[PDB]
């Protein structure tokens, strides 16, 4: 089922160095929930 | 609170504690990142 999902249309895909994150005191998703909540206001809406 | 007793903030130290690895008071900023601050800086902000 997850190669019938489309995959192609109106995807982006966003690659990420994970030294960022690589900190003591920072909880990884936490911080990426976070950082999609501030940047979805500026999203595109057809966009994923 | 039992007769005779009162009630002391964070036992005999309350800075020390606060500014410590297992402080029972947690700063989070930006959902994910933890603040972690020195005593001195405490003692400095605190106002005579």
């Amino acid at each position: 089922k997850y190669a019938l999902a489309d995959r192609f249309s109106f995807v982006v895909s966003m690659v990420i160095n994970s030294q960022l994150v690589k900190n003591d005191d920072v909880d990884p998703y936490k911080l990426e929930s976070w950082a999609k909540t501030e940047i979805l206001a500026e999203f595109p809406a057809h966009l994923s | 609170i039992a007769q005779g007793y009162y009630p002391r903030l964070w036992g005999n130290d309350p800075l020390d504690l606060i500014s410590s690895s297992a402080s029972p008071l947690t700063i989070t900023a930006k959902g994910g990142v933890k603040i972690t601050v020195s005593k001195q800086d405490i003692e400095n902000k605190i106002i005579a």
